C-alpha cells in the first residue's frame, strides 16, 4: 500500500520534531531506548502523523510504535 | 493673566457638566446593592441629582461597587470598569467593598474593590444607610469641582 | 385553611350581555385604561421625596452608627482595656493594647477600629461594661482614602468628645431598654 | 433645490456633532478597554455566526405583502375613475385575496415562529 | 492493603487515561491560544502543559491517579467551553510572581525561612 512515499514522510516529521537528533535517528532506532525519549514524547510524536496521514490512531494501537519502522508498517496497514 | 482666567471659567463649566450628569452603571454585589436600590427609591430619588443609572458601561460614568468582591467575580469587575469611558470614578460602598468587611479573612474573597479597580470615594457601613450612599455620592461631586484639568494643561 | 389565587372556573353560561362586554374589554383596552388611571392619580400626589441634605431621614436613639470612645463627667477615659468588645467583635475589627498607666491605671495605649472590617453590628457596644465604645449617630463620614478608615485611639477619642453631647442624650433615651 | 439644501444643512449638523465627538474628548485607547462587551466575561466566540431566524417565513410574507401594498396605494387616484364600478370591484378582489392569502397562512401554523 | 478501585485496576491501566488527557490537552492549546487571545505561542503553551504533567510525576497510588485524571478533565473542559479568561488561563504562567531562590545562602539572606 505505497511503502515508501510513508517511509519518506513518517521520518520527514520525527527530523523536524525536537527533541529527536537528525543524525541520530535511523529507520529502526529504538525511541525509548536509541534516542532516549519519554512516554509523553511518544505520544506527541504519533499525534504528529495524525496531522499528515489524517487518521486516528487508537491510543492502544499507538503504545506500540516505538521506533519509525512500525509507524510505517502500521500506516501500510491502513 | 486673562487666558488663565477664562481657563478657570472653562474648567468650572466642564466640572459642572460632569458633576450634574452621573450615570452610575447598573451594578450591584449583595446586601449593599439594596440600599443602592433605595437611594434610587422615592425618599431620596437620586435621579434629581442628575443621576441615571445605565446597564451598559460604555453610557455609564460611576461604578459604585455595592457588595462583596469575591474572586471569581473580581476580573468581571476589572473588566467592565476597563469598557467604562474616561472620566470615571469608582464609588466603593460598604464594609465587604472598602475592605472585605465581614468576610476579610476568606479565601475566596478580595480584601477591597482598591486592590482591583482605583477608587474615588469610600463610603463605610454594613451597608451605609441611603443617606450615608447619598453623602458619599455628593462628596464625589464636590470632588469633581475640585478638578483642574484644563488649568494644569495651560500651565505645562 | 388554603385558598385558590387562580381557580374561577365554575363556568357560566356567556350571555349576549356578557359576550358584547368581553369584547369591550378587548376592542376598547378597558383594562388598560384603568392602569394608565392609577399612574394619572400618582402625578397629583404629593412625592415622597425629601431634600436632602437640608432634610434629612428619621432615625431613632439606638441608631447604630460612626464610632467613638466615652469619658466620665470628669474627663477620664471609661474605657478599662478589659478587652471585652475584642473578643465579640464577629469581624475582629478592634485591636487593643494595654499596660499600667503612670498613677498605675489601667488603660489602652492602642485602640483601633478597621471601619472597614467592622459589620456595625453593635455588639461591642453589648459587651462593654463600663458603656466606654460606643456607637454614636453619625452616619456621613465617607472619605477619599482606604487609610482613613482605620480609626486609631486617638481618632475615637476625638469622635467621642465631637458626639459627646449627643451620645449621652441617647442613651440617656435608651439605657432603659437595655 | 430647498430641499437639496436643508437636507444637507442637516447631514452637516450631523457631520459636525460627529467630529467634535471624537476630537474633543481626552482619548486614552488600551486593549481591555476596546474588547466587546458581554456583562464582564471574555465572548466565548464572534458575533459574526449565524443567527438563526424564527420568523423567516413571515420575513418573506412581509414582503409578498409589502408589494401588495404598492398596489393600494395608486387608490387615491383611483376613486376619480368614471368606471367606478369597476375601481371599486377590483380593489374588494384585490383586498379580499390578500385576507384570503393571510387566513390560509395563519391557519397553517405559518405566521408562528419556528421552535 | 486491599481497597476498592475508582477506575483503573493498576497503574498501566491507568496511565492509558493520562496519556488520553495529555493527547486532549495538547491539541486544545492552539484553540485556547488563539481564542482567548493570549499573548504566547503554541510551543510555550504546550511546554507549559507537559510541565503540569511532569509536576504529578511521582504519583503511583492507581487511585490517586484517577482523581488526578478526573481533575484534569474538570480543567480541560473549563477552558475548552471558555469559561476559564485570560487571567485564569495565565496563571498557570506565574508571570508576577518572583521565585524564591533554591539555594541555602540566599534564603538565609533574605529571611528566616527554611
Ligand atoms: C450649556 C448651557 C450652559 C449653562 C449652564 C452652565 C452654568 C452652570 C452653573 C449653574 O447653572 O448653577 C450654578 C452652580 C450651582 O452650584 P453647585 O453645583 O455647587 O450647587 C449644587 C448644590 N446645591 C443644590 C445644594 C446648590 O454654581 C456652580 O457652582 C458652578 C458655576 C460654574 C459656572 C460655569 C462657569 C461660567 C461659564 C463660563
Ligand atoms: C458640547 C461641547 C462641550 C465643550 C465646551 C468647551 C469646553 C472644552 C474643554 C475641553 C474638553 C475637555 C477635554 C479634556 O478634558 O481634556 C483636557 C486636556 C488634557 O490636558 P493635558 O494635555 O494636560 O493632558 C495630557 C494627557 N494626560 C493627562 C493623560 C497625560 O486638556 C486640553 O488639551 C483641552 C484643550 C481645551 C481647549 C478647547 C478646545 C479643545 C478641543
Ligand atoms: C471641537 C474639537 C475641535 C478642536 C480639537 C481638535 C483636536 C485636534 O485635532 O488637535 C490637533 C491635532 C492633535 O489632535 P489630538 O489627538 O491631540 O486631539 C485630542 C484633543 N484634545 C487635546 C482636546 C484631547 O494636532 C496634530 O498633531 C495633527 C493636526
Ligand atoms: C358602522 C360600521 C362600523 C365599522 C367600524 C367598527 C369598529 C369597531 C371597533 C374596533 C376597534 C378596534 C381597535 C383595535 C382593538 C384591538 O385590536 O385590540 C386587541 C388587542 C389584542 O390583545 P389580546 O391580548 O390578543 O386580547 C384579545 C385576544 N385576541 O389588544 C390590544 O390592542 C392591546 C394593545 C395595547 C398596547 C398598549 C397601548 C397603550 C394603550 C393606551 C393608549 C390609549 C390611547
Ligand atoms: C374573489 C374575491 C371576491 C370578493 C369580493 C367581491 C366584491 C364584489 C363587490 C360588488 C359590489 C359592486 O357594487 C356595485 O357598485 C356599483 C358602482 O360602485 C353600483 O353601480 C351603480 O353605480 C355606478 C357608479 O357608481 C353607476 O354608474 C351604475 O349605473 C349603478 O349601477 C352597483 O349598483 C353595485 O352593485
Ligand atoms: C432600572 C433602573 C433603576 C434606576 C432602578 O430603579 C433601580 C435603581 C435598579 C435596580 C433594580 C438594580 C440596580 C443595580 C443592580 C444590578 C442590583 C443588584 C441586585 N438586584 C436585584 O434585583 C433587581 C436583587 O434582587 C434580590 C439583588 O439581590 C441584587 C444584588
Ligand atoms: S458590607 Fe454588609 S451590607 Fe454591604 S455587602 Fe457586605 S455584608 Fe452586605
Ligand atoms: S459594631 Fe460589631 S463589627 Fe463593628 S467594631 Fe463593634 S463588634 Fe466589631
Ligand atoms: S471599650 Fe469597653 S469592652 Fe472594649 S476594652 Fe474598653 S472597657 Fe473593655
Amino acid at each position: 500500500l505505497t511503502l515508501d512515499g510513508i517511509k519518506d514522510r513518517v521520518l520527514y516529521v520525527l527530523k523536524l520534531y525536537d527533541k529527536i537528533d537528525p543524525e541520530k535517528l535511523s529507520v529502526n532506532s529504538h525511541f525509548m531506548k536509541d534516542l532516549g525519549l519519554d512516554s509523553l514524547d511518544q505520544v506527541e510524536i504519533i499525534m504528529a502523523m495524525e496531522d499528515e496521514f489524517g487518521f486516528e490512531i487508537p491510543d492502544i494501537d499507538a503504545e506500540k510504535l516505538m521506533c519509525p519502522q512500525e509507524i510505517v508498517d502500521y500506516i501500510a496497514d491502513k | 493673566s486673562r487666558a488663565e482666567y477664562v481657563v478657570t471659567k472653562l474648567d468650572d463649566l466642564i466640572n459642572w457638566a460632569r458633576r450634574s450628569s452621573l450615570w452610575p452603571m447598573t451594578f450591584g454585589l449583595a446586601c449593599c446593592a439594596v440600599e443602592m436600590m433605595h437611594m434610587a427609591a422615592p425618599r431620596y430619588d437620586m435621579d434629581r441629582f442628575g443621576v441615571v443609572f445605565r446597564a451598559s458601561p460604555r453610557q455609564a460614568d460611576v461604578m459604585i461597587v455595592a457588595g462583596t468582591l469575591t474572586n471569581k467575580m473580581a476580573p468581571a469587575l476589572r473588566k467592565v470598569y476597563d469598557q467604562m469611558p474616561e472620566p470615571r470614578y469608582v464609588v466603593s460602598m460598604g464594609s465587604c467593598a472598602n475592605g472585605g468587611g465581614y468576610y476579610h479573612y476568606s479565601y475566596s474573597v478580595v480584601r477591597g474593590c482598591d486592590r482591583i479597580v482605583p477608587v474615588d470615594i469610600y463610603v463605610p457601613g454594613c451597608p451605609p444607610t441611603a443617606e450615608a450612599l447619598l453623602y458619599g455620592i455628593l462628596q464625589l461631586q464636590r470632588k469633581i469641582k475640585r478638578e483642574q484639568k484644563l488649568k494644569i494643561w495651560y500651565r505645562r | 385553611t388554603y385558598k385558590y389565587v387562580n381557580k374561577k372556573e365554575q363556568e357560566s353560561e356567556v350571555d349576549m350581555k356578557s359576550a358584547t362586554d368581553n369584547a369591550a374589554r378587548i376592542l376598547m383596552w378597558t383594562e388598560l385604561i384603568r392602569g394608565l388611571g392609577m399612574t394619572l392619580s400618582y402625578l397629583f400626589r404629593e412625592p415622597a421625596t425629601i431634600n436632602y441634605p437640608f432634610e434629612k431621614g428619621p432615625l431613632s436613639p439606638r441608631f447604630r452608627g460612626e464610632h467613638a470612645l466615652r469619658r466620665y463627667p470628669s474627663g477620664e477615659e471609661r474605657c478599662i482595656a478589659c478587652k471585652l468588645c475584642e473578643a465579640i467583635c464577629p469581624a475582629q475589627a478592634i485591636t487593643i493594647e494595654a499596660e499600667p498607666r503612670a498613677d498605675g491605671s489601667r488603660r489602652t495605649t492602642r485602640y483601633d477600629i478597621d471601619m472597614t472590617k467592622c459589620i456595625y453590628c453593635g455588639f461591642c457596644q453589648e459587651a462593654c461594661p463600663v458603656d466606654a465604645i460606643v456607637e454614636g449617630p453619625n452616619f456621613e463620614f465617607s472619605t477619599e482614602t482606604h487609610e482613613e478608615l482605620l480609626y486609631n485611639k486617638e481618632k475615637l477619642l476625638n469622635n467621642g468628645d465631637k458626639w459627646e453631647a449627643e451620645i449621652a442624650a441617647n442613651i440617656q433615651a435608651d439605657y432603659l431598654y437595655r | 433645490m430647498n430641499l437639496y439644501t436643508v437636507i444637507f444643512i442637516n447631514i452637516l449638523l450631523s457631520l459636525t456633532l460627529i467630529l467634535v465627538a471624537f476630537w474633543l474628548p481626552q482619548m486614552n485607547l488600551y486593549s481591555e478597554k476596546a474588547n466587546p462587551y458581554e456583562c464582564g466575561f471574555d465572548p466565548t466566540s464572534s458575533a459574526r455566526l449565524p443567527f438563526s431566524m424564527k420568523f423567516f417565513l413571515v420575513a418573506i410574507t412581509f414582503l409578498l405583502f409589502d408589494l401588495e401594498i404598492a398596489l393600494l396605494l395608486p387608490l387615491p387616484w383611483a376613486i376619480q375613475t368614471i368606471k367606478t364600478s369597476t375601481m371599486m370591484i377590483m380593489a374588494f378582489i384585490l383586498v379580499t385575496i390578500l385576507s384570503l392569502g393571510l387566513a390560509y397562512e395563519w391557519t397553517q401554523k405559518g405566521l408562528e415562529w419556528t421552535e | 492493603t486491599s481497597v476498592k478501585p475508582i477506575f483503573s485496576r493498576d497503574l498501566n491501566e491507568a496511565k492509558r487515561r493520562v496519556r488520553e488527557l495529555y493527547r486532549a490537552w495538547y491539541r486544545e492549546v492552539p484553540n485556547t491560544v488563539h481564542l482567548m487571545q493570549l499573548d504566547i505561542t503554541v510551543k510555550q503553551g504546550r511546554d507549559k502543559v507537559r510541565e503540569m504533567f511532569m509536576k504529578n510525576a511521582h504519583v503511583t497510588d492507581p487511585r490517586v491517579v484517577d482523581l488526578l485524571v478526573i481533575k484534569g478533565k474538570m480543567e480541560l473542559q473549563e477552558t475548552i467551553k471558555v469559561w476559564k479568561q485570560r487571567t485564569h488561563v495565565m496563571r498557570f504562567f506565574h508571570e508576577t510572581e518572583t521565585p524564591r531562590p533554591k539555594d541555602f545562602l540566599s534564603k538565609f539572606y533574605m529571611g528566616h525561612d527554611p
